């Protein structure tokens, strides 16, 4: 295979700022036609990929011209001039003139922003849980930056450990901001042997960890 | 005006034949394009897996593969196809045809997630997670829905029919100890609404032709 | 790009 590198995997760009991402190939993607058959694609995630240029600095129909490429023979760059928000994702070089076919490892875009304190929510489980066998009780923190959080949870004061999910979004296209949810699963037996359920939230935009709580019923 | 849409079973059995079919519309398939599949495990980078012609040329498909591919095109339905033998958990992915052109890969599918796995379909069962009074921060209250005990992926969740779509955060699914997945979904919305606007989750799972339209709001004593 | 690489 021609054997594509990307660099960097991961890149935080910063607002009002440029982004570099650079794409390496093992072989010349120049073809005996004179043509250069390069291509930048975006992904955002739960999406097929996006067409964004193809031969290295022609631009798809559609594709603003604040995206760009250059480079010749091996060396390949692309550049987000000024970005905007909905630019977070997977960004894939691909060459087009050697089989088999093939792409970068792909460079994660995440943006940098202001840091916001998370608001933090929790669900007690609806009787139909209670009734069904086993219950999930849900604590949400929402349009929180950056993404480091840590969720402890605390059952009649004591903290419970070992019954707990986490699941993160990706950073939103509207306000660069992340989201969370933990989910603490129990038997209906172990949930209702104890009446106050709470989570408690430490978070780099909080002075003191933030706690959340419920009485059972 | 050119479209592409991924058809098959989204449980296939190991060991199997991975059958998977793209319908193309927008454009006959009798052109000068190579019809392409190409797949990706979740959260990974993209693999090549073929293409067949638009002409009379011959497919090639990935050496990765191992002889495993064909790839095949049917121009009176109009389509193109992928048989994949004796896949493995490692063939499971989500699977895009695209159509490589004069320019590139001008246009791809949504995607079709293909799991490999011995296990039966089951469908999830849908819980409100309501919002209370108890727990407005601030202006806005968060109502949601926790889809469980499902399998396999994916379920689509929408609010009001697509009706509400800013503020709705949808989470990556966490598989259980049971092997079952759950996840869930939350919208942040003015408590005003809480009175006069009534907050529905529409939970789609087509592996098992489910589908669950629930109503979200307040305890009867808050 | 279609019918490149195959030449």
């Amino acid at each position: 295979d021609v054997v594509m590198t990307q660099s960097p995997l991961s890149l935080s760009i910063t607002p009002g700022q440029p982004a570099s991402i650079s794409c390496r190939s093992s072989q010349s993607l120049v073809h005996s036609d004179g043509k250069t058959y390069l291509s930048w694609y975006q992904q955002k995630p739960g999406q097929p990929p996006r067409l964004l240029i193809y031969q290295v600095s022609n631009w798809y129909s559609g594709v603003p011209d604040r995206f760009s490429g250059s480079g010749t023979g091996t060396n390949f760059t692309l550049k987000i001039s000024r970005v905007e928000a909905a630019d977070v994702g997977v960004y894939y070089c691909g060459q087009g003139v050697h089989l088999p076919r093939t792409f970068g490892q792909g460079t994660k875009v995440d943006i940098k922003r202001t840091v916001a304190a998370p608001s933090v929510f929790i669900f007690p489980p609806s009787e139909d849980q209670v009734k069904s066998g086993t219950v999930s009780v849900v604590c949400l923190l929402n349009n929180f930056y950056p993404r480091e959080a840590s969720v402890k949870w605390k059952v009649d004061g004591v903290l419970k450990t070992g019954n707990s999910q986490e699941s993160v979004t990706e950073q939103d296209s509207k306000d660069n901001t992340y989201s969370l949810s933990s989910t603490l699963t129990l038997s209906n037996t172990d949930y209702q042997s104890h009446n106050v359920y709470a989570c408690e939230v430490t978070h780099q935009g909080l002075s003191s960890p933030v706690t959340k709580s419920f009485n059972r019923g | 005006q050119v479209q592409l849409v991924e058809s098959g079973p989204g449980l296939v059995r190991p060991s199997e034949t991975l059958s998977l079919t793209c319908a193309v519309s927008g454009a006959s398939i009798r052109t000068k394009a190579w019809w392409s599949w190409i797949r990706q495990p979740p959260g990974k980078g993209l693999e090549w897996i073929g293409y067949v012609s638009g002409g009379w040329d011959l497919p090639n498909y990935n050496p990765s593969l191992k002889n495993r591919v064909i790839i095949l095109k049917d121009t009176s339905l109009n389509q193109f196809s992928l048989r994949l033998t004796s896949v493995t958990a490692a063939d499971t992915a989500l699977y895009y045809c695209a159509r490589e052109g004069p320019e590139d890969f001008d246009v791809w599918g949504p995607g079709f997630l293909v799991t490999v796995s011995s296990a039966s379909t089951k469908g999830p069962s849908v819980f409100p997670l309501a919002p209370s009074s108890k727990s407005t921060s601030g202006g806005t209250a968060a109502l949601g829905c926790l889809v469980k005990d499902y399998f396999p992926e994916p379920v689509t969740v929408s609010w009001n029919s697509g009706a509400l779509t800013s503020g709705v955060h949808t989470f990556p699914a966490v598989l259980q100890s049971s092997g079952l997945y759950s996840l869930s979904s939350v919208v942040t919305v003015p408590s005003s609404s809480l009175g006069t606007q009534t907050y529905i989750c529409n939970v789609n799972h087509k592996p098992s032709n489910t589908k669950v339209d629930k109503k979200v709001e307040p305890k009867s004593c808050d | 790009a279609v019918g490149i690489g195959a030449v």
